[PDB]
DNA sequence: CGGCCAGTGCCAG
DNA sequence: CGCTGGCACTGGCCGT
């Protein structure tokens, strides 16, 4: 259910992605961005149907996160239409990020 | 004899005032303080001392004190004022030969805490005195409400200002006392501080007569400066720039950027476990934010814009730009392509010199090419730093008289040889090596129109023909009964060396014989000679075989300093020089060098000496409102600007009759010869 | 930020 | 065991 990103996919797979689309900004090294990697397994599993959630590894695709001033990580990115609807940088629990979700959807 | 200090109101290139002056007589054994309006009193006692045929006394008089006496007695008593040279002593030079194992500040210019070893107290003390000086100023005046300016201290003269005047004289009396009190350098016999000048040069050790010697013609040299071409670097400066630009254009096209950690201070820890995991990048766990704002009794609260959210951590990044000067970026770019870094440094970093870069290989063909993206932009920041941007670069160092005016060390190696610094005129790029010429060429007695006739001036560069061999062959004509002294003068000896040692460049055969004399491994002989270390072993035996003296000498050395040895048992630690001093030796290994090297710094130094001597008493003088001037001494050459060709041709004779007579001074028993080029500039006259 | 200061390398003789 | 030197850059660390 996840998207995994690249940066010459990131254009069409969330910026004309037409819909609700939570980005991750990871990287393998960083303890956070692997303590909520299972709970947004479990968030895309849920909320389908009225969002997509996608990931974005910043060693792998170094590209894009700079467009978006990214200053820590995870870095969580609610795109609609092509435009940062809402961010929210850290480790959020299942239940936090659940209440991002209902409050920006 | 006197002991005297004057403070000023500015560095020697602009000092314009006298603020005062203490002079301590010995045979009053009394202090006698000058003000500024006694200034001319001042210069009195000093010329009576003189008339006399006494001695003053100075700590760095002959770089400071004395010519700024001269020039501030023109300016602002319109009298010429100028101590004879015979007539004075410097206890900074006489420091620095008999401490010759120590460092020194340079009177201040040198932050002490970054000097390797011990430093002489009465030295360091005197050394300190400015800034020393300039804290009590400060204080007294926050301590008055008023604030300080750029550095108002020196602007006008004041009761401290005399204080510390008198100080340096009673601590420069000490210093010389103690240093007088040196029986390798004057004969117990002999009061020193109550005799003429004559007797004070001729009855103490020659070393001491030449160091002052040494030290008053290169104060002049100082002086003078070095003509520098400002437009043709700042042109070059340019050229350099843009290529770096583009250099740096394709390579972060190659290597793109990345985040790394930074900012962490909480350590981060297993969630589950909950043990800390101190090799993942440190956190950051906020402890402002939420989802919503704070209340809405049943009416949505606000949502917080904020970006954080109270407990749950992050790791903090920073974006980075692939920087080809860095050698972790290139290290981690290399890697990361399938370089295996064979050789490490003492610290787990992997080595990224231009050996290993010429020698790393990686499958994609781009980065295969960036590699010599970066070779070159390393040596185009070299060039740039050392040039233009540096702290010590040579835009910012020209002067408003269109020179640049190096300043020396006469004595500042252990050796005997002098150091260079600010900015180093010892180190400018060859003129073999990428934009050597251009470098080369700015520096150049063509560059400098005559006060007069407005006519550039020609200079002359004289250089010792392979000075260390023959010092060499001096030493083990006892061994070999000159053997090699003669051998040595048949065709040049590196010409010679490069052809059997089958190199490339006659430069490449000096660094290949200095290396392999001076102890170099079978590897590093490869290294140079871009071999193994097998063909480093069939040249270190294919000349030691040539010349066996050389382990005789080597042996009779040891047998001298060493009567067992890690960490080493002396039977003495220095080496006798050419002039009497005591050449202390670091280690066993480099004695050999230490004895080579000496004597070839003094004969060069007795040298320069000699030249400036012999061309005086021919009647040329020495300046730019002259005949002739120094402007370089690096080593075992000298540059030297010249008002006409005819001049330039004297001089280079001259260098040459003059290096034959310090070769008879010390019976040397290896001939001495130089080799002059006369031309517009340093690309064509070395 | 700008002095300090180790590490590393390279320039010359 | 090349040795004698100066000095530029990066990157860690600390205080106006
Ligand atoms: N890599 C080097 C080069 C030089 N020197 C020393 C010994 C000689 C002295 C002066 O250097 P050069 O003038 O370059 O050497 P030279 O033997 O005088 O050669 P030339 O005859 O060409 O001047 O510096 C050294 O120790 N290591
Ligand atoms: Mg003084
Ligand atoms: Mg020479
Ligand atoms: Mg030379």
């Amino acid at each position: 259910k996840i998207i995994h990103l690249t940066d010459d996919s990131f254009d069409t797979d969330v910026l004309k992605a037409d819909g609700a689309i939570l980005v991750d900004f990871w990287a393998e090294w960083c303890g956070p961005c692997k303590m909520i990697a299972p709970i947004l397994d479990e968030i895309a599993d849920e909320y389908q149907g009225k969002l997509t959630v996608a990931k974005l590894n910043i060693d792998q695709n170094p590209g894009t996160a700079p467009k978006y001033g990214i200053r820590g990580i995870p870095t969580l990115l609610l795109f609609k239409n092509g435009e940062v609807a809402a961010t929210k940088v850290g480790a959020l629990s299942k239940g936090q990020l659940k209440e991002f979700l209902d409050a920006n959807l | 004899m006197i002991v005297s200090d004057i403070e000023a109101n500015a560095l020697l290139e602009s000092v314009t005032k006298f603020h005062c002056g203490v002079i301590y007589d010995y045979s009053t054994a009394e202090y006698v303080s000058y003000r500024p309006s006694d200034f001319g009193a001042y210069l009195d006692a000093l010329e009576a001392e003189v008339a006399r045929g006494g001695l003053i006394v100075f700590h760095n008089g002959h770089k400071y004190d004395v010519p700024a006496l001269t020039k501030l007695a023109k300016l602002q008593l319109n009298r010429e004022f100028h101590l004879p040279r015979e007539n004075c002593i410097d206890t900074l030079v006489l420091s620095r030969l008999i401490h010759s194992n120590l460092k020194d500040t340079d009177m201040g210019l040198l932050r002490s805490g970054k000097l390797p070893g011990a430093l002489e107290a009465w030295g360091y003390r005197l050394g300190e005195m400015k800034g020393e000086y300039k804290d009590d100023f400060k204080r007294m005046l926050e301590e008055q409400g008023e604030e300080y300016v750029d550095g108002m201290e020196w602007w006008n003269f004041n009761e401290e200002m005399m204080d510390y005047n008198v100080q340096d004289v009673v601590v420069t009396k000490a210093l010389l006392e103690k240093l007088l009190s040196d029986k390798h350098y004057f004969p117990p016999e002999i009061d020193f501080t109550d005799v003429g000048y004559t007797t004070f040069w001729s009855e103490s050790l020659e070393a001491v007569d030449i160091e002052h010697r040494a030290a008053w013609l290169l104060a002049k040299q100082e002086r003078n400066g070095f003509p520098f071409d400002t437009k043709a670097i700042e042109e070059l400066y340019v050229e350099l720039a843009a290529r770096r630009s583009e250099l740096l254009r394709k390579l972060t096209e190659t290597f793109g950027s990345w985040y790394q950690p930074k900012g962490g201070t909480e350590m981060f820890c297993h969630p589950r476990t909950g043990k800390p995991l101190p090799k993942y990048p440190r956190i950051k766990t906020p402890k402002v934010g939420g989802i919503f704002k704070k209340p809405e009794g049943r009416e949505p609260c606000e949502l917080d814009t904020r970006e954080y959210v109270a407990g749950a951590p992050y790791t903090p990044v920073e974006h980075v730009v692939f920087n080809p000067s860095s050698r972790d970026h290139i290290q981690k770019k290399l890697q990361e392509a399938g370089w295996v870094p064979t050789k490490y440094t003492d610290k787990g970093a992997p080595v990224v010199d231009d050996e290993v870069l010429e020698g790393v290989r990686v499958d994609d063909p781009e980065k295969q090419a960036a590699i010599d993206l970066i070779k070159e932009y390393l040596m185009i920041q070299k060039r740039i730093g050392q040039s233009a941007e540096g702290d010590k670069a040579w835009l910012r160092y020209v002067a408003e008289d269109g020179k640049i005016h190096g300043s020396v060390n006469p004595n500042g190696a252990v050796t005997g040889r002098a150091t260079h610094a600010f900015p180093n005129l010892a180190q400018i790029p060859g003129v073999r090596s990428p934009y050597g010429e251009q470098c080369r060429a700015a520096f150049g007695a063509e560059h400098h129109l005559d006060g007069i006739t407005g006519k550039p001036w020609v200079q002359a560069g004289i250089d010792a023909s392979g000075l260390e061999l023959r010092c060499l062959a001096h030493f083990m004509a006892r061994f070999d009964n000159g053997e090699y002294a003669h051998e040595i003068l048949n065709g040049d000896i590196h010409t010679k060396n490069q052809i059997a040692a089958e190199l490339p460049t006659r430069d490449n055969a000096k660094t290949f014989i200095y290396g392999f004399l001076y102890g170099a491994g079978d590897e590093k002989i490869g290294q140079i000679v871009g071999a193994g270390k097998e063909r480093g072993k069939e040249l270190k035996k294919k000349f030691l075989e040539n010349t066996p003296a050389i382990a005789a000498l080597r042996e009779s050395i040891q047998q001298t300093l060493v009567e067992s040895s890690q960490q080493v048992k002396w039977k003495r630690r220095w080496i006798k020089g050419l002039d009497g001093r005591k050449v202390h030796v670091r280690s066993p290994h480099a004695a050999l060098n230490t004895l080579l090297q000496s004597a070839g710094a003094l004969i060069c130094k007795l040298w320069i000496i000699k030249t400036e001597e012999m061309l005086v008493e021919k009647g040329l003088k020495h300046g730019w409102d002259g005949d002739f001037a120094y402007m370089a001494w690096v080593h075992d050459e000298i540059q030297v600007g010249c008002r006409t060709e005819e001049i330039a041709q004297v001089v280079i004779e001259t260098a040459q009759e003059a290096m034959r007579w310090v070769g008879d001074h010390w019976n040397f028993r290896c001939l001495l010869d130089t080799e002059g080029k006369m031309g517009p500039n340093w690309a064509i006259c070395h």
